[PDB]
RNA sequence: CUGGGGGGAGUAUGGUCGCAAGGCUGAAACUUAAAGGAA
């Protein structure tokens, strides 16, 4: 049907020295607008994921986790915190 | 006296200090800002305060050696 | 080990923050790489 | 109450009350040239004039009369006073583009406040001493942190001259008048405009807050005078 | 096994004189008759970085947090970053790594992070201008204390680069026998997120006040704009006294806060230092800890330095106490042969210390 | 009896405009014919 | 009115010493006026 720029325009028509309205509808527009960022499957009698953000936490997850063995691997110490 | 006051390690740091007449925090005691500034409004006091290789190494050696003897 | 190539890069979330941010300013100042008609 | 301090545009200054007739006493050379502003202090015994004359002055109540004893003479035409709510500062508007926030037990010299732009007319200071307002002909209003002088926003309103600007009571909302027939309503924590309040036909000079509870009165060239309420 | 200490006095100067004695300490009794007893946050992150920058050092805090173990090991250093806590600047944990700091493996490159002033600490300007000159010419010669930001409380977010790349064997033996001649007087006054004018109100208070002594002023002068300004508003200033034959420096610091005047600020902070000079005879009163330290881990000769006698007091001889309790030195303080002043020099003979940590 | 005081309230954007520009930002980290 | 390095034409530079970039100004602690610039 409609193009998604003419779309785009009537909901920026829609939401048209406030700024937190602005920070909301600036960010309600973009998450709507950005749809390759949700993943989407077919009813068969709908957004069923979220890849990126899926990605992005797992991989900080072990980033954090490569650094934490990084900063391990030739240490001999250790605090021993019995508190 | 003093070194005497210092190494006897029964007495307090104060009582030495006390029978002669803490270090998290680092700048040192000051007075009040008050007393301080009746006492140096006066500048005065401090005015005066203000105003061969081989043998050489050989040199600045027995220089630390007998600067070793005559203060022992 | 040692390995031979790079891995294929994981396209997150903060890499097309970047990659639209990028295209925002280039969208804003008109930066444009596109033919010229003779 | 039943009590009427007023300063004029030559150099008088007024008294009045609300039972008996109208001249408690005048001061002829209240100040050399025009008064621009004065203000109580909140238990009202000690007054300050500032005038274009590029002096402010100090007046006590004696028993009911005026008593000057001690001037402030600047180097420009101050043209607004203002003390905190709990006797602390005295922050004057110059001329010259810049506030000067006094302590009033010493004359102290504080701070000065300054990057308007253009001459500065009505400050406010909060309920908690620790806030304050900056309006001018610059068509926008600063906020300021009183405890080291540093601007917080420089919000644009107002597209032809804020005229006045005053807290509310309790809270760190404020309202502003302006001289392009509006007023408007903003907080103070996340900046916004609550309100833009648009019955006025031309420029509002004045605007006051009530002391307790807050509805506002708001005054205008149109020689209109009208109440705002709550909901 | 171990050297017994009591209370919570000194506490970094303790696990200092141990990581640079090897000897196992114990510190007992950490506030134990208090409402919240035991070590603080920023004290127990300071033992993160003592682990951070040794390597094999085994430290044991008990189950109610009032005594400590620290069991030493080889100074290792590497490259690092600490985010220190809000009790605390960066101050308080770069003071203690200059001790540590020429004697590892490999060269220090910490950058703390965190609040950069306090009160009752050391600033930026204080370790650099201060306490670099003592280390300077107790023998390392490469050392840096940069600011990429800095932060005033008490959100701070200032971050400070401890950079230290002379790996000296032992510091040399000090001769000081003398007065320095007080050649200049210069300093740094710095504000962050505030005003411009407010630097040159405080530099107008202590130049007024310096105005009467015949030597020269200079105050520089620096606003931080930016994201290099940090989280907070502040201001503050740093007054050294310079000697120029020599390279002696005797400082003075403070910041001000809310409520603060600077040109009170600046005449506090000059009447302070010159108060440092009456008080100070070539050491200051808070460069005097390192650089006694550094005398008693010289090498095995004399080395004596002049100190007068205001400076004798609870700090210093407690310092004193604790060195002897760990490695069994005793200052001679002799008193000097002219009687115009009360001036000892204290001759300290060094422990025979060499960095065994720098690969040969 | 009046008490007459005076004031004097200088600004200071030149102590900005003599910031770490070139100096001190290079400082602060120490025949035809 | 005595004092002198070493040819001519060029080329390169992970060395040392300098000088130099950014990026609309106002305008930052302030997303802030007027005015100007640019297109």
């Amino acid at each position: 049907a409609g193009s998604q720029l003419k779309n785009l325009k009537a909901a920026l028509k829609a939401r048209g020295y406030d700024r937190e309205e602005k920070k909301k509808a600036i960010a309600e527009i973009r998450e709507e607008f950005n749809p390759f960022e949700i993943k989407a499957a077919r009813n068969k009698r709908i957004a069923v994921g979220k890849p990126g953000i899926s990605k992005q936490i797992g991989e900080e997850q072990r980033k954090r986790a490569f650094e934490a063995r990084k900063m391990m691997k030739n240490k001999r110490g250790g605090v021993i915190d019995k508190r | 006296n003093i070194g005497k006051l210092i190494y006897m390690d029964n007495i307090s740091p104060e009582e030495c200090i006390r029978r002669w007449r803490d270090l998290e925090k680092f700048v040192p005691y000051f007075d009040t800002f008050e007393k301080l500034a009746k006492k140096w409004k006066s500048v005065d006091a401090i005015k005066e305060r203000f105003l061969t290789w081989y043998e050489l190494q050989k040199a600045k050696i027995s220089k630390q050696l007998e600067i070793n003897n005559i203060e022992y | 080990f040692d390995r031979t190539a790079k891995p294929v890069p994981v396209i997150t979330s903060e890499v097309t923050e970047s990659l639209e941010d990028m295209i925002r300013r280039r969208i804003q100042d008109s930066n444009f790489d596109d033919l010229q008609r003779r | 109450g039943l009590l009427v301090i007023l300063g004029t545009r030559n150099g008088e200054l007024q008294l009045f009350d609300l039972a008996s007739s109208s001249l408690l006493d005048t001061i002829e050379d209240a100040h050399d040239a025009a008064i621009w502003s004065l203000d109580l202090t909140s238990d009202g015994k000690r007054l300050v004039t500032g005038s274009a004359d590029k002096t402010v002055k100090f007046w006590d109540f004696k028993v009911l009369k005026l008593h000057h004893d001690t001037t402030l003479e600047l180097t420009d035409d101050i043209l607004c006073v203002r003390v905190s709510p709990d006797d602390r500062y005295l922050a004057i508007s110059l001329l010259d583009n810049t506030v000067k926030v006094f302590f009033l037990d010493s004359m102290k010299f504080y701070l000065s406040l300054y990057g308007h732009k253009l001459p500065v007319l009505s400050i406010d200071i909060s309920f908690d001493s620790k806030m304050i307002i900056t309006s001018s002909a610059d068509k926008n209003i600063k906020i300021w942190g009183l405890d080291f002088g540093d601007c917080h926003k420089s919000l644009f309103a107002h597209q032809d001259s804020i005229m006045n600007v005053k807290f509310l009571p309790q809270s760190h909302n404020f309202f502003s008048c302006s001289k392009d027939a509006v007023v408007k309503y903003w907080d103070g924590e996340k900046f916004e405009c609550i309100q833009k309040l648009y019955a006025h036909q031309s420029e509002v000079w004045a605007l006051a807050v009530a002391t307790d509870g807050g509805f506002v009165v708001s005054s205008s060239h149109d020689h209109s005078i009208r109440i705002w309420e709550e909901t | 096994k171990y050297t017994t200490f009591q209370g919570s006095q000194n506490f970094r100067l303790r696990i200092v004189l141990a990581t640079l004695s090897g000897k196992p300490i114990k510190i007992e009794k950490i506030r134990s008759g208090d409402l919240n007893p035991g070590l603080k946050d920023y004290e127990v992150s300071f033992l993160r970085l003592i682990e951070s920058v040794t390597n094999g050092s085994v430290i044991e805090i008990s189950y109610t947090g009032t005594t400590v173990i620290y069991r030493p090991g080889i100074i290792v250093g590497g490259a690092s970053t600490h985010i220190c806590p809000s009790s605390k600047p960066v101050g308080y944990f770069v003071e203690p790594m200059l001790y540590l700091a020429p004697f590892s493996k490999k060269k220090f490159s910490i950058l703390f992070k965190g609040i950069t002033a306090s009160h009752n600490d050391a600033g930026i300007e204080a370790i650099k201008w201060g306490l670099m000159p003592v280390m300077e010419k107790f023998g390392v010669r490469e050392c840096a204390l940069h600011t990429l930001k800095r932060g005033s409380p008490p959100l701070g977010g200032g971050e400070v680069h401890l950079v230290v790349d002379s790996l000296i064997a032992q510091p040399i033996t000090m001769h000081e026998i003398d007065r320095p001649i007080i050649s200049s007087i210069t300093g740094v006054a710095y504000s962050t997120r505030v005003s411009p004018s407010l630097v040159n109100r405080m530099i107008d208070g202590a130049k007024k006040v310096l105005k009467n002594l015949q030597c020269e002023v200079n105050i520089t002068a620096d606003v931080w704009r930016g994201e290099n300004s940090g989280k907070s508003p502040g201001w503050g200033i740093t007054l050294v006294a310079q000697s120029k034959q020599k390279g002696w420096s005797y400082f003075a610091e403070d910041i001000g806060d809310a409520g603060s005047i600077p040109e009170e600020l600046g005449e506090k902070v000059a009447c302070q230092l010159l108060e440092e000079i009456s008080k100070s005879a070539a050491v200051g009163r808070n460069q005097l800890p390192l650089a006694i330290v550094y005398m008693v881990i010289g090498k095995e000769d004399i080395g004596r330095l002049r100190i007068n006698k205001e400076q004798i007091d609870e700090r210093f001889i407690i310092l004193l106490r604790d060195i002897k309790k760990i490695f069994n030195t005793e200052v001679f303080l002799k008193p000097v042969d002219e009687a115009d002043n009360e001036d000892m020099i204290a001759t300290i003979k060094g422990i025979g210390f060499t960095n065994t940590s720098k690969k040969i | 009896p009046k008490t007459q005081p005076k004031v004097i309230r200088f600004n200071g954007p030149s102590d900005v405009y003599v910031p770490p520009s070139k100096k001190t930002q290079k400082l602060l980290r120490s025949e035809n014919l």
